[PDB]
């Protein structure tokens, strides 16, 4: 459905855990990037965060 | 990441304008746990019999709320809103 993020995680995700990632609706209060871990729990992220980019781009350069 | 508890996504109610997606009330659940929408988040308070006629389409008046302290507390506008597909 419409899942928007309502607290971002400012920790660091090791991403030997992270498994996909996806963007939440534009029409959410807050842009959030969602990161799905190896155990299935779904942990929303700061898009403006620089480590956040970095996964992203660790996850699509596994392609 | 234990504090991570409540940094996962939760679904939202739909409306008709082009406005924001609002949480219904200010609580939703993660991981195993019941947690509160921040101050200030955009909400629905609904009664429980309106809640029961939540369909997929717009066919219930929707109180729009802002939360505090997890109250969804109404501003006095009204939107059409329901569940998504």
């Amino acid at each position: 459905g419409r899942e928007c993020c309502l607290e971002y995680f400012k920790g660091a995700i090791p991403l030997r855990k992270l498994k996909t990632w996806y963007q939440t609706s534009e029409d959410c209060s807050r842009d959030a990037i969602v990161f799905v871990t190896v155990q299935g729990r779904a942990i929303c992220s700061d898009p403006n965060n620089k480590r956040v980019k970095n996964a992203v781009k660790y996850l699509q350069s596994l392609e | 990441y234990e504090e991570a508890r409540c940094a996962c996504p939760a679904r939202h109610l739909n409306n008709t304008n082009g406005t924001v997606l609002k949480l219904l009330g200010c609580h939703y659940f993660c991981n195993g746990t019941l947690c509160t929408a921040p101050d200030g988040y955009p909400c629905y308070n609904l009664t429980a019999q309106q809640v029961r006629t939540l369909t997929t389409y717009p066919n219930t008046s929707c109180a729009v709320g802002v939360c505090m302290k997890g109250t969804c507390v109404k501003n006095g506008t009204m939107e059409q809103c329901f569940k998504t597909p």
